């Protein structure tokens, strides 16, 4: 199909900005990037951001053989070396 | 062989050839005629000018604005505006390259047709195509179904695509953008004992918007931490030299996004109007958009404003629903880049309206590659 | 997609993933070699074993720790230790996953190269960031601007931070934590009758020091009613079921925290220490430091030391000043789950040190990134 092509190219092929003249070739994280050339307000909107950010709460439940004891407030086993 | 991208804004009009990362050309789109018709100690012949130097005659000439809220209102501007964009600024020869043309969503069948009878009747163009804005992003982050926020000068659009197509019935207008910040900051600055409001002050206040304003994730908490101590607080380097302090004002500015009655008005928020599209949209595909949530346009470009997306919307979703922001660092230009890409792409190379194909079917055509 | 965070502590070391609200691996910074038998066929086993592993066949081993008082003292070992944590411990790629690393305050500028150096020469990272653990764990209780009392295995810190600038000038460290406690008790207990000073016993003794330990609100009344009854005696139950008594031990050890002298030290305790360093900042931020002290680390896990430390500042301070001491429950993982906050917000996605810009300006780049 025509149209089924053209859809596997934007996503397969280079459809990202790697096209020509002084780019950004790789870029990285877990999220986005929410910004302007002005890194006065990046910091701004970072330290905001921490200030914001809900507790332990607000993040991705894990069973760890340590976690474990967090989500029991006070538990302990074997500490450290 | 290489194709033009020309992406007009209400605010700015950004062209260059496709491949590139980049427009070679930004500009505003302005045209100016001079007042009185006959008479003048004017100039040579130039019966018009464009972008900045009308800008720069303004005491001359009366200015016009074409694209008004995305949708062109005058056609012989619209048409000075190109002819400034090929010859004075790209200087190429418009029927030596194909052209891709971008639109706002919503945008009349009536203007449609006008784009494509310009382009091949006045520019002699060899092929050109037509693209709505709004989907140039989505491509430009390499995906082909989600919901894009578009959002520059004059309008903002919630605009979700399905495999490529815009869906008209779920793309939301939100009225308010970009200037309703330039002057609403102007408000709060003026309130705190400064004073802006010369059409020269408010490129003042606007160049502040652009490089001091952001988003806090807990807009309450931020005025609390604002009111508490100084530590939020920036001064501003004027032209005059005339250093001013600028407080909470750096982020209540763009919370009106999320809080439209901060300037008087009803509406509902961008945050809430994305999730109203999202529902307009048929059950089996609403995950889809969930998770390809794209942010372009210049009024995007607020650091904190993806993550503080993030919660605002999964506080209005479902449980669990994989909500994602993509806000790319690139999001001002978008659009353009997302046009750059598609026009340079060889499963494109067919896709164009050729002179040949208009001669038979007429400015019509233009129905018949898009929706 | 995912990123991963790194604390690597004296003791143990912390991994996982940004986003999570806990680490997945933790496991003991030993890197343990086989030992030299004298033997002619000297076939048989690995030439590096790490963590867990290391520390079961430690009979058949030496052990070392790369990593201590917090500082690196042996890159070929940490590589080991790095290594083991990214393949055995998470099983994923360093290439495919920017990698936030922590480090202690006053780390030597040298060894921050060398981590960078080895982040992207050996294992190729796309991005890395180094944060000091101490504004992490501030980070962590949703703060910018605050004082962190940080105490490990090691070693114990002081740190002032404004906005997310530690203040190295008002820094204070103190040699005393953790291990230098659990010798404490060993001491103390073997006076009292008992005998412990085999490794395999050591093990033993800080297992009651985390269960039975405490801090006492007033230290010479707590040792009065220890002496007039055994009410707040404690009985440990070991492996051979020897039933153990343990009375005034249980707060004489922390004790050591705010008495250093009971180890022979000339050193100040604690809540001096955090006096100290308070009083080495302005006054425009003391108020600030005084209402936001937060305790971190292993060594901070003791019941009781909170309230201690908020009566024994209180004493110090000038009167009028709010004291307030915030000792969040999951504490001894403040630095990880801060790193894990900080690396996965949007408002952080631009702060990372890429390969190019690795590439380009080389190790000591990282310098750049945080002052
Ligand atoms: N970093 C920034 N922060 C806030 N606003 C910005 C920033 N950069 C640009 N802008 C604003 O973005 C608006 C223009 O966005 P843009 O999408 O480039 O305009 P346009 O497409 O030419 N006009 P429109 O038709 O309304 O989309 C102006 O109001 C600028 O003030
Ligand atoms: N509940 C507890 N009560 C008392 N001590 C504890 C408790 N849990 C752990 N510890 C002690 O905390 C110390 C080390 O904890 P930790 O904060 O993980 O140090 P580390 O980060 O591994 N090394 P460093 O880099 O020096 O901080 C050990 O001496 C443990 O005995
Ligand atoms: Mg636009
Ligand atoms: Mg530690």
């Amino acid at each position: 199909s025509l149209h089924s092509a053209l859809m596997e190219a934007i996503h397969s092929s280079g459809g990202r900005e790697k096209l020509r003249k002084v780019a950004e070739q790789t870029s990285e994280g877990r999220p986005k990037k929410p910004s302007y050339v002005e890194a006065e307000s990046e910091r701004s909107a970072l330290l905001a951001a921490i200030r914001g950010h809900s507790g332990t709460l607000s993040l991705r439940k894990v069973s760890s053989l340590a976690s474990e004891e967090l989500q029991s407030f006070r538990n302990a086993a074997l500490g450290a070396p | 062989v290489a194709a033009l991208v020309v992406d007009n804004g209400s605010g700015m009009c950004k062209a260059g050839f496709a491949g590139d990362d980049a427009p070679r050309a930004v500009f505003p789109s302005i045209v100016g005629r001079p007042r009185h018709q006959g008479v003048m100690v004017g100039m040579g012949q130039k019966d018009s000018y464009v972008g900045d130097e009308a800008q720069s005659k303004r005491g001359i000439l009366t200015l016009k604005y074409p694209i008004e809220h995305g949708i062109v209102t005058n056609w012989d501007d619209m048409e000075k505006i190109w002819h400034h964009t090929f010859y004075n600024e790209l200087r190429v020869a418009p029927e030596e390259h194909p052209v891709l043309l971008t639109e706002a969503p919503l945008n009349p069948k009536a203007n449609r047709e006008k784009m494509t009878q310009i382009m091949f009747e006045t520019f002699n163009t060899p092929a050109m195509y037509v693209a709505i804005q709004a989907v140039l992003s989505l491509y430009a982050s390499g995906r082909t179904t989600g919901i894009v926020l578009d959002s520059g000068d004059g309008v903002s659009h919630t605009v979700p695509i399905y495999e490529g197509y815009a869906l008209p019935h779920a793309i939301l207008r939100l009225d308010l953008a970009g200037r309703d910040l330039t002057d609403y900051l102007m408000k709060i600055l003026t309130e705190r004992g400064y004073s802006f409001t010369t059409t020269e002050e408010r490129e003042i206040v606007r160049d502040i918007k652009e490089k001091l304003c952001y988003v806090a994730l807990d807009f309450e908490q931020e005025m609390a931490t604002a009111a508490s101590s100084s530590s939020l607080e920036k001064s501003y380097e004027l032209k005059d030299g005339q250093v001013i302090t600028i407080g909470n004002e750096r982020f209540r500015c763009p919370e009106a996004l999320f809080q439209p009655s901060f300037l008087g008005m009803e509406a509902c928020g961008i945050h809430e109007t994305t999730y109203n599209s999202i529902m307009k949209c048929d059950v089996d595909i609403r995950k889809d958009l969930y998770a390809n949530t794209v942010l372009s346009g210049g009024t995007t470009m607020y650091p904190g404003i993806a993550d503080r997306m993030q919660k605002e919307i999964t506080a209005l979703a479902p449980s669990t629903m994989k909500i994602k922001i993509i806000a790319p660092p690139e999001r001002k230009y978008s659009v353009w880049i997302g046009g750059s890409i598609l026009a340079s792409l060889s499963t494109f190379q067919q896709m164009w309206i050729s002179k040949q194909e208009y001669d038979e079917s007429g400015p019509s055509i233009v129905h018949r590659k898009c929706f």
